[PDB]
RNA sequence: UGAUAAGAUAAUAAAUAUGUGGUGUAAACGUGAGUAAUUUUAUUAGGAAUUAAUGAACUAUAGAAUAAGCUAAAUACUUAAUAUAUAAAAAGGAUAUAUAAUAUAUUUAUCUAUAGUCAAGCCAAUAAUGGUU
RNA sequence: ACAUAUUAUUAUCUUAUUAUUUAUAUAAUAUUUUUUAAUAAAUUUAUUAAUUUAUAUUUAUUUAUAUCAGAAAU
């Protein structure tokens, strides 16, 4: 679509790829600072760019969210809980508490 | 083993007590389920031992608390640490949030500024758990006989040990301990002469609202010379006494007052025999301000 | 035992009625 | 979409040409299993517009089947559409915008053609 | 705010799903061991006992949402109050604004009732491999 | 013959667990109930620990019945 305008917060596309987060402030060098490259580049584009397939589609979402005024801060994927997975927590807990607390 | 030593124990196993789990209390301190308690073998918080029984908890006397205080070497934190402990009690457990009483804030800030050297900590701790104490229906702690007069008292003492005469500072300060009192009852009427003496130390004219003028009634302990009962009258009108004495020595403005001399004739001369509290207080002041 | 009385019980009535037949024969 | 009714498309065709059937079923069922009712058909793969119609001004079309008056019965009974059966449905003019949400919310947009009811 | 800085309070911006909670896993997926039918299958314009104060979870409508206790605290749990012979309930959170914690407003939840939708239980008739060595 | 494996059955033996049903407790908890100390507050009242009292809810043991399973016989 058309080319948002940068403001305070987000000034350039590092600051851009630095508050989405999930590792894409690696891509800074892929962009090279350029704003237009970063609100015109397609994942066609991108792809060929050597962007991985989970990232491009990330940044691609987040460009969306700034061209509509909508928040773009880092949302964290799901991780599971610290005692494992459902399927594998009672064997997990019952090895957990038979090693710590006894 | 001493005083304060044995008055510490008996309110840390007041609040433990209160602050044992309702199931399992019958459990833990019915001596008839000492039994009962080592088969179910509940394992004691923190991974240790299993729980083992208990004497029963009998109702605490509130001297109990005025031994503690008392006790607290001159520059230490005993005294704040076990305040933020008993006030972080749930506001549900009554006995806790209802064995203070205005008298042990009096002795609690007394001491603080006078023996244990840490008033300023210690006006933060009421201060700030203020809120909580009217969340848990005991308002009457912060009154104006012993909340108020007490701080005013104290701060008489401090703008003069360490001289500062600003005017702004002064009366904010007076103005946020007047809004940190719930139950407004001035009876002896001292708050009134508290306050014109502070203004005129600090060189302001004050004006809280809600102070209307009271005239002076001070208690007056007879000339019967009893032993425990004059002893606990005494100590009951402790607090009086160091506002009066103090009053004086500060200002010469409440020497017009004769109501103020009557009752040091009387206080003073009811167990002259012993030593001065207010005398006592004031040498370790010095004490103090040495470190 | 219950399940002797059981059956007995049953026994007794199923011969009853083996009876009963060669009575109605 | 929530409820134990719900309007949603049941795939079928082959690999790499999805044709989907539009059905009222219960939410726990299989996808593809035997829904309640089949209320119609959606072909996704727009009809491709000749070289000469592209300039003619011919738009490619995309083809649905569907019992109108069916398929509000199953509304008014509190049957839940999913998100790509309340497009099709606000297309067809049997949905208004009380179904759109704030991403999709065309609230400026440009008006090209005006949904015209026809017989044929 | 605290006369010296330990803490408290509010606003704002973050963190925590190794604490207490909620919802979700009767589905789907896989398999064909058992099962020859008081149970399973298929069928019928079949039936009654003439099927619950059951909603499971959405729709329409109406009303309600009270007091204590327990836990560190709660939309956790427990005991009560009031609500179709009558019986049988509940829960707040977020955001604004005005007040001196309370009230409204918006938003999202909670409980009850009536109907709908989806969905259940039971029975009959008919048919369902081989051997009477 | 028979040595094996599998399954089923029982007027038999043993039996986890559970359901139902007995008897018992100076059993626990709550409330009621009879008193009794200790403590506290106020200047009788409250709390805690006991005792008496019934009530409900549990717990332990116990009676009987059924029961996974195993044994024996067929
Ligand atoms: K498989
Ligand atoms: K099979
Ligand atoms: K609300
Ligand atoms: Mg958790
Ligand atoms: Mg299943
Ligand atoms: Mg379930
Ligand atoms: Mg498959
Ligand atoms: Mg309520
Ligand atoms: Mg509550
Ligand atoms: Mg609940
Ligand atoms: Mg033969
Ligand atoms: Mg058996």
């Amino acid at each position: 679509s058309t080319i948002p305008k940068p403001s305070d917060q987000v000034p350039d596309v590092d600051a851009f790829l630095n508050k989405i987060g999930r590792n894409c402030n690696e891509l800074k060098d892929t962009f090279e600072n350029n704003w237009n490259n970063l609100f015109q580049w397609d994942s066609k584009i991108l792809k060929e760019k050597g962007v991985n397939i989970q990232q491009r589609k990330y940044i691609l979402k987040q460009v969306h969210n700034y061209r509509n005024n909508r928040p773009i801060h880092e949302i964290k994927l799901g991780k599971k809980s610290f005692f494992g997975g459902e399927r594998k927590r009672k064997a997990f807990t019952a090895k957990w508490k038979a090693e710590n607390k006894q | 083993a001493s005083t304060g030593e044995i008055a510490k124990a008996k309110l840390d196993e007041f609040l433990i007590y209160h602050k044992t789990d309702a199931k399992l209390k019958p459990f833990i301190y019915r001596p008839k389920n000492a039994q009962i308690l080592l088969t179910k073998d509940i394992r004691d918080p923190k991974t240790r031992e299993p729980l083992q029984p208990r004497p029963p908890v009998k109702p605490l006397s509130k001297q109990t608390l005025n031994d503690f205080i008392y006790s607290v070497e001159p520059n230490s934190t005993e005294l704040l640490d076990w305040f933020k402990e008993w006030t972080g009690t749930s506001i549900r457990k009554r006995a806790i949030w209802t064995y203070i009483s205005p008298i042990h804030v009096q002795k609690m800030l007394t001491a603080s500024f006078f023996k244990i050297g840490k008033y300023a900590h210690m006006v933060g701790l009421l201060y700030g758990i203020e809120h909580k104490f009217l969340k848990a229906q005991n308002p009457s702690v912060f009154d104006i006989e012993h909340f108020f007069n007490t701080n005013i008292m104290c701060a008489l003492h401090r703008n003069r040990l360490k001289d500062y005469k600003d005017a702004e500072i002064a009366q904010r300060k007076l103005q946020v301990a007047w809004k940190k009192v719930l139950n407004r009852k001035n009876n002896t009427g001292l708050a009134n002469i508290l306050v014109a003496t502070l203004g005129r130390q600090i060189g302001f004219t004050p004006e809280l609202t809600g102070l209307q003028p009271v005239d002076i009634s001070l208690p007056d302990i007879p000339n019967s010379s009893s032993g425990a009962e004059l002893k606990d009258l005494l100590s009951k009108y402790e607090g009086i006494y160091l506002i009066a004495r103090t009053l004086l020595d500060i200002d010469q403005h409440n020497a017009q007052y004769l109501e103020l001399q009557e009752f040091i004739r009387q206080y003073q001369n009811a167990l002259s025999e012993s030593s001065d509290p207010y005398d006592t207080h004031l040498k370790a002041l010095g004490l103090l301000e040495t470190p | 035992s219950a399940k002797a009385v059981k059956f007995l019980k049953a026994q007794r009535r199923k011969q009853k009625n083996e009876a009963k037949q060669a009575t109605l024969k | 979409t929530c409820g134990l009714v719900r309007i949603r498309l049941a795939r079928f065709g082959r690999k790499n040409s999805p044709v989907y059937n539009i059905v009222v079923a219960n939410s726990r069922k299989a996808r593809d299993a035997k829904p309640i009712e089949v209320l119609g058909t959606y072909v996704p793969v727009p009809s491709p517009v000749t070289k000469r119609e592209l300039k003619r001004g011919v738009v490619p079309i995309k083809d649905v089947k569907l019992d109108f008056d069916r398929t509000k019965y199953w509304i008014g009974v509190g049957a839940q559409p999913s998100e790509t059966v309340t497009k099709l449905l606000r297309k067809a003019g049997i949905l208004n915008d009380a179904w759109a949400t704030s991403k999709n919310s065309n609230v400026n947009r440009k008006v090209v053609f005006e949904r015209m009811e026809t017989l044929e």
